[PDB]
């Protein structure tokens, strides 16, 4: 899954 | 997950040496890649954020680059608190996870380890166990491989290693490995070896005894 | 002036629940962004990520760890909780919380989000034990010298601590007075659950006649001391 700020 | 993977896994250098470890992913991380620097009994220091910042605080000689699956860090000129193992991490996707760490230590010649091999004591040998010991000393790269050999026969799954940490006087190594077996398969068997490979060694040394020949 | 810290218990035995508690200051879990995270690493091994919690109380665990992990936060008491159930011995290791950036703000405004990429301050750590062993003072056996201990005039000599529980064991040559040529290995931990060493030392092969060698082993966790003289086995002198 994509990290918090990743998006 | 995604794998980290570090290189080289191990480093030696000398003080004021440029050094450079590399990290690469199994797939893009962007720029959320951490590098940090762990000293013996203490916890991982951050030096470089977001693949190339620097942590305030942290000495310009550290640096770091890259992006996507590929990034490194750079100690321009190394100092003595720099002999220590490193991390890179990655933030990009959950679970966020470590490489394998890079230990750097001091730089010496290459020196072929001493073998010496210990037989249990009657003693040990009374009380019901029997413990053979094979002493590699002071050696150097830390890159040793020991096997034991019981008859010929190759022992897996019933030896431990120990290595100590680089002397700070030579900045060699030692290395012990201990064969564990039962009282009753100890005196079932003649030949005990342990064979050596190191790169001081042009070729594998054996060590052994027979308590087959008294 | 950040600054977190660890707490929890040393040693706890297979299938209990085990509870870290990381207590910080100079930062609040309310503060836009921010995280606190565990990350633990295991005996000689590399770091292991384990979980994250934000101000937002969102929350992220390990995945192979995601049934036995349970992060909660307090920021009224600017504490962390961690608690992992069913512990094993693979579980032993050093736990270390850290803080993560949350994004830089512009008065109040999320500007840049670079800083989050990092763990930027570390806990000093809690070092923790599963075993069900009880505790047992060692047994000291002696490695003798010989000629397959001997190399053109040094000789290898020492002692074998096994068999003990828990850490740590301390060892001596000569009640201190030799110390120049001596090895004492990390602790290894059996497959009996108990933990075991040994301690060598090189000296000249013709002082093996004359120099007495004693290794001075001592347990404090159970209270064992015992002093070991270490000579060359009848078939050599």
């Amino acid at each position: 899954e994509l990290d918090k700020w990743a998006s | 997950a995604l794998q980290l993977t570090q290189s080289p896994s191990s480093l030696s250098a000398s003080v004021g040496d440029r050094i450079t470890i590399t990290c690469r992913a199994s797939q893009g991380v962007t720029s959320a890649l951490a590098w940090y620097r762990q000293k013996p009994g203490s916890p991982p220091q951050l030096l470089i954020y977001d693949a190339s910042s620097l942590e305030s605080g942290v000495p310009s000689r550290f640096s770091g680059s890259g992006s996507g699956t590929e990034f490194t860090l750079t100690i321009s000129t190394l100092r003595p608190e720099d002999f220590a193992t490193y991390y890179c991490q990655q933030l990009h996707f959950y679970p966020h996870t470590f490489g394998g760490g890079t230990r750097v230590d001091v730089r010496r010649t290459v020196a072929a380890p001493s073998v010496f091999i210990f037989p249990p004591s009657d003693e040990q040998l009374k009380s019901g166990t029997a413990s053979v010991v094979c002493l590699l000393n002071n050696f150097y790269p830390r890159e040793a491989k020991v096997q034991w050999k019981v008859d010929n026969a190759l022992q897996s799954g019933n030896s431990q290693e120990s290595v100590t940490e680089q002397d700070s006087k030579d900045s060699t190594y030692s290395l012990s490995s201990t064969l564990t077996l039962s009282k009753a398969d100890y005196e079932k068997h003649k030949v005990y070896a342990c064979e050596v490979t190191h790169q001081g060694l042009s070729s594998p040394v054996t060590k052994s005894f027979n308590r087959g020949e008294c | 002036r950040i600054t977190l810290k660890e707490s929890g218990p040393p040693l706890v035995k297979p299938t209990q629940t085990l509870t870290l508690t990381c207590s910080f200051s100079g930062f609040s879990l309310s503060d836009f962004g921010v995280g606190v995270g565990w990350i633990r690493q295991p005996p000689g091994k590399a770091l292991e990520w384990l979980a994250i919690i934000y101000s937002d109380d969102d929350k992220r665990y390990s995945p192979s760890l995601n049934t036995r992990l349970t992060i909660t936060k307090d920021t009224s008491k600017n504490q962390v909780v961690l608690v992992m159930t069913r512990v094993s011995p693979v579980d032993t290791a050093t736990y270390f919380c850290a803080h993560r950036r949350g994004p830089t703000t512009l008065f109040g405004v999320p500007i840049a989000r670079g800083p989050v990429n990092a763990m930027d301050v570390w806990g000093q750590g809690i070092t923790v034990t599963i075993s069900s062993t009880s505790t047992k003072g060692p047994s000291v056996f002696p490695l003798a010298p010989s000629s397959k201990s001997t190399s053109g005039g040094t000789a290898a000599l020492g002692c074998l601590v096994k068999d003990y529980f828990p850490e740590p064991v301390t060892v001596s040559w000569n009640s201190g007075a030799l110390t120049s040529g001596v090895h004492t290995f990390p602790a290894v931990l059996q497959s009996s659950g108990l933990y075991s060493l040994s301690s060598v030392v090189t000296v000249p092969s013709s002082s093996l006649g004359t120099q007495t060698y004693i290794c001075n082993v001592n347990h404090k966790p159970s209270n064992t001391k015992v002093d070991k003289k270490v000579e060359p086995k009848s078939c050599d002198k």
